């Protein structure tokens, strides 16, 4: 271990770390924006909801198929923002297709 | 700050030569060998283009 | 009469469960008067304005592009509309000048579908026009 | 000569009459290495003069003490003894303690020493700084950051660190106050990253109040100085530890929190800062 | 040594310059992918480069600090935020022959009088900006 290996490993992670903070600057920004309009998308995805809210509406007992939207980014970096999506999909899917319901899913991500 | 201190530079990840190094390598190539491929593509519809006409 | 109204939009959230004597909808199949009881009706909305009369007794007035008129057994209405746009802000000659070429891009509109599309177009610059 | 220069304009040493305050030994760099040496046990000795002789409490400057580590180095390479790790004076950790064992407090007087350190390739185990902290009793860190915000002098609180600061030593009282005001800066510098990214108004209210204290206190440190009085037209102060005391318990309880920030700049005790509070508009 | 080697000048505009290009390398990490940052941030990028393509001078071509104090005041005042970063050094080069040959009075002035006198500034704001106008083709 040269302090030649030192050093550039050293450097490397200097530079990793410097990368990593602008990266969580950026990020903060974007999250800061993304929960001021999360408010007002708030009440109005609510007013979808209402729907089954006061007219509880449920699957009669099967359905001939089925639609999956698992939602998510393509950007990563996110921990398991999308690991935990696609696991609840498979969970489904598992859950799923043994009533003989063709699940289909749509990849938004 | 003090110029004592050790100091990074550019290209250092891939200079380590370590893990994440090796992950920007073959990022690099996975993208471009891809590209390579569309744009090798289009050349040679472009020249069977050029041929018809 | 205590009736709780949610007007709101992708963009813009107006009144949100606040008690209004009648909101007048611009709805498809008919306007009809949102009342404090009214009976539950899921009907879909038409380009046109939305005035909700306040319990104060000011009536605001919106222009409402299409959405769901979510009125609940209880005295909940949910007035979801893609666009929700006060009346300032839309430019009456303008309003005019997209109505008429809507108007005349209809005889080139050889598609019948293409010719609907216009007809939206021409239906909502009506309702638009109507409102400036 | 620009500290000389310095000095004599300040007032500490005074050329007309017997008013000094201070007396120079210069180790000049163009020196050999044996008299840069030995310009410390040079000063030490004209100090230990007035310990003994006069018993008073005398104040040993000697700059860069890594400057003397390098000059025994150097005289020990000289002389051919071989050299030790890192190539210092195979003698340095006696050299070092022959010269700081006689600064210490005897019957008739003390030395005390406020001695400058250079840390080489800012590595503090490096030889010469970790025998020179063998000896130290207490560190000033003056920061270019605090200097920034305007506080002079420009120490920075959280990182000075002094091994007195314990209640057997100090008092109940002191330690509760000094304690108090490392955490009201350290809490307040961790949510400086909260405000620069969520908002202020995204704080708790006890995390606004905390703000406004630290900013308090903070300001309270800056004091002025009386040997720039000339050129900054502010009388120096020179407060007892009681009324730095009183003053920085009052601004943790609370007390002043209706105070403006500006009323804590610059001023020496708690009632000046009340005072200009008041003077202000 | 520090300001005390500078004239008044170059005092006045070089503090100013210190100053902006302090905050630039503070923010200089964020320059990468750092569009989406605060107005201040991009401000502070911006000022950054301008400054930074404003420092460039060409090998064995020696300044005058009447000109260096000329180019320095176009940067730091902000008339060259607005230039693309490529132009930077091209209007450089410009503004030097334009104050050089018209405006030799008010290099005069800051070589004799060794200061940015108020009249100097609102003489040197005028030219700056008139050239600036001009400037693009």
């Amino acid at each position: 271990a040269t302090l030649k290996d030192i050093t550039r490993r050293l450097k490397s992670i200097k530079n990793i770390q410097k990368i990593t903070k602008s990266m969580k600057m950026v990020a903060a920004a974007k999250y800061a924006r993304a929960e001021r309009d999360l408010k007002p998308a708030r009440v109005y995805g609510i007013g979808s909801l209402a729907l089954y809210e006061k007219a509880d509406i449920k699957v009669p007992e099967d359905k001939k198929k089925h639609l999956i939207i698992g939602v998510s980014s393509d950007r990563g970096l996110c921990g398991a923002i999308h690991s935990s999506v696609a696991k609840q999909i498979k969970s489904e899917v598992a859950n799923l297709t043994a009533a003989g319901k063709e699940v289909k899913i749509v990849g938004v991500g | 700050d003090t110029p004592e201190g050790v100091r990074s530079g550019a290209g250092a990840v891939r200079d380590a030569g370590g893990a994440f190094g090796k992950k920007e390598q073959a990022d690099e190539e996975r993208y471009f060998r891809a590209r390579a491929r569309e744009q090798l593509a289009a050349l040679k519809k472009h020249h069977e283009n050029e041929i018809s006409h | 009469g205590q009736m709780s109204f949610t007007f709101a939009s992708p963009t813009q959230v107006f009144f949100n469960g606040a008690n209004v004597r009648q909101v007048d909808v611009p709805t498809q199949t008919g306007a009809f008067g949102i009342l404090a009881s009214h009976v539950p009706t899921l009907q879909v909305l038409r380009p046109g304005l939305v005035v909700v009369h306040a319990e104060d007794g000011t009536t605001s007035k919106y222009f409402v592009s299409s959405g769901s008129v979510t009125v609940n057994a209880d005295s909940s209405v949910q007035l979801l509309a893609e666009e929700a746009v006060t009346l300032d802000m839309l430019d009456p000659g303008v309003a005019k000048a997209n109505l008429e070429k809507a108007q005349s891009e209809l005889l080139g509109a050889a598609d019948e579908a293409s010719r609907a599309e216009i007809q939206i177009r021409i239906e909502a610059n009506e309702a638009l026009v109507k409102a400036l | 000569n620009d500290l000389y220069h310095e000095m004599i304009e300040s007032g500490v040493i005074n050329l007309k009459d017997a008013t000094s305050k201070v007396a120079l030994v210069y180790g000049q760099m163009n020196e050999p290495p044996g008299a840069r040496a030995r310009v410390a046990l040079t000063g030490l000795t004209v100090a230990e003069y007035f310990r003994d002789q006069e018993g008073q409490d005398v104040l040993l400057f000697i700059d860069n003490i890594f400057r003397f580590t390098q000059a025994g180095s150097e005289v020990s390479a000289l002389l051919g003894r071989i050299p030790s790790a890192v190539g210092y004076q195979p003698t340095l950790a006696t050299d070092m303690g022959t010269m700081q064992e006689r600064i210490t407090t005897t019957k008739k007087g003390s030395i005390t020493s406020v001695q400058a350190i250079y840390v080489p390739a800012d590595d503090l185990t490096d030889p010469a700084p970790a025998t020179t902290f063998a000896h130290l009793d207490a560190t000033t860190v003056l920061s270019r950051a605090i200097a920034e915000l305007g506080i002079y002098p420009a120490v920075d609180p959280l990182d000075s660190t002094s091994r007195i600061m314990d209640p057997n030593i100090v008092g109940s009282e002191h330690y509760d106050v000094a304690r108090g005001v490392q955490k009201i800066l350290q809490d307040y510098k961790s949510l400086q990253d909260i405000i620069a990214i969520l908002g202020m108004d995204e704080l708790s209210e006890e995390d606004k109040l905390t703000v406004s204290r630290a900013r308090k206190i903070q300001r309270f440190l800056s004091q002025p100085f009386q040997v720039a009085e000339v050129f900054t037209g502010h009388l120096g102060k020179l407060v007892p530890l009681k009324e730095t005391i009183k003053g920085f318990q009052q601004i943790l309880a609370g007390e002043y929190d209706h105070l403006p920030e500006q009323a804590f700049y610059m001023v020496g005790p708690i009632e000046e800062a009340v005072a200009k509070a008041d003077k202000l508009a | 040594v520090g300001s005390a080697a500078q004239t008044r000048a170059m005092k006045q505009v070089a503090g100013t310059m210190k100053l902006e290009l302090a905050q630039y390398r503070e923010v200089a990490a964020f320059a990468q992918f750092g569009s989406d940052l605060d107005a201040a941030t991009q401000q502070l990028l911006s000022r950054g480069v301008r400054l930074t393509e404003l420092l460039k001078q060409g090998q064995y071509a020696p300044m005058a600090i009447e000109e260096q104090v000329a180019v320095i005041y176009a940067g730091v005042r902000g008339y060259l935020d607005k230039l693309e970063p490529s132009k930077i050094t091209k209007f450089e080069n410009a503004f030097l022959s334009h104050v050089i040959s018209q405006h030799q009075a008010l290099l005069g002035k800051i070589r004799a009088d060794g200061k940015i006198s108020e009249e100097t500034d609102a003489k040197l704001k005028e030219i700056v900006t008139n050239f600036l106008a001009g400037f693009e083709a």
